[PDB]
């Protein structure tokens, strides 16, 4: 995904 | 020390469990909600040492599935070693909102430099099992993402190696 | 608590060594070899321990060569490390049968098969697992024939500490  | 559980099949003859062969043992791989398996507290990553007193050592996933299907009667006994590969790590979002990792297909794939994930030793090629007490096994990435994004500052994650 | 890290402060010995080899695994840094009677052994470090920080700096994502460089270059009189004790460890107690066997095969220090109807089978011994200690004794770095001698000469109760490889 993106960064979490 | 392992523990004994006794499961009662449902109407359809099922217990709401999928098993998987890993390293010549048998592990719980998916536990259905509100199932005979969830009732007795089975979780993803539990190791099944025996089914009805029979050693699971070396059984294929297929054999294990067949044994559950063939079990005489309505109750099935299992001897369980609770999640032998569990690591739970508490991180804290930084002042602008991230804990510092990327994941895909429920698996951590990278760790951001100078992040709380980095500080707290989060590992890649590990499955995300629980976040802040919520089971996320079987969830879509977008659902996992949403849980992470909406979380309070404290983000406690349970991970296991992706075998 | 038990799962939380511990802090060590080490000093390089007269040879400029702490007796430690590290490796990058899954974007962390793990202890791969601890020299006997070294600064590292003397704070209880062992194979499979996870190193979170050295001198306050995160180890996350460091390559094996970078970790080697950091240790080689580190000021000798005070090296701090933040250690997570071997994650994923399992200790299994087995019992020898009338033949002296507990019931497994291993190769290059890693369990490879479990014998049917054996103590190892009953106690859920797993394959693709490194043998770390037998009856408390570190076997990391020993030859298979040496590991075999420890097993063969053991008393009836065989306690093995393992970690997924």
């Amino acid at each position: 995904d993106s960064v979490f | 020390d392992p523990r004994e559980v006794i499961l009662c099949k449902d109407q359809d003859g099922k217990i709401g469990l999928r098993l998987k062969s890993i390293d010549n043992g048998i592990f719980v791989q998916l536990v259905q909600a509100n199932s005979p398996a969830s009732l007795v507290g089975l979780r993803f990553g539990d190791q099944v040492l025996q089914i009805n007193g029979e050693n699971c050592a070396g059984w294929s996933s297929d054999k294990a599935h067949k044994v559950l299907k063939q079990a005489f009667g309505e109750k099935i006994t299992m001897t369980i070693r609770d999640r032998p590969f569990e690591r739970t790590i508490t991180m804290h979002k930084d002042s602008t909102g991230h804990v510092g990792f990327i994941f895909k297909n429920g698996k951590i794939t990278s760790i951001v430099k100078d992040s709380s994930a980095a500080r707290n030793g989060l590992l890649t090629e590990h499955n995300i099992c629980e976040i802040n007490g919520q089971n996320v096994i079987g969830l879509k990435d977008s659902q996992i993402a949403d849980i992470l994004s909406t979380s309070g500052t404290v983000v406690t994650i349970t991970i296991m190696p992706a075998f």
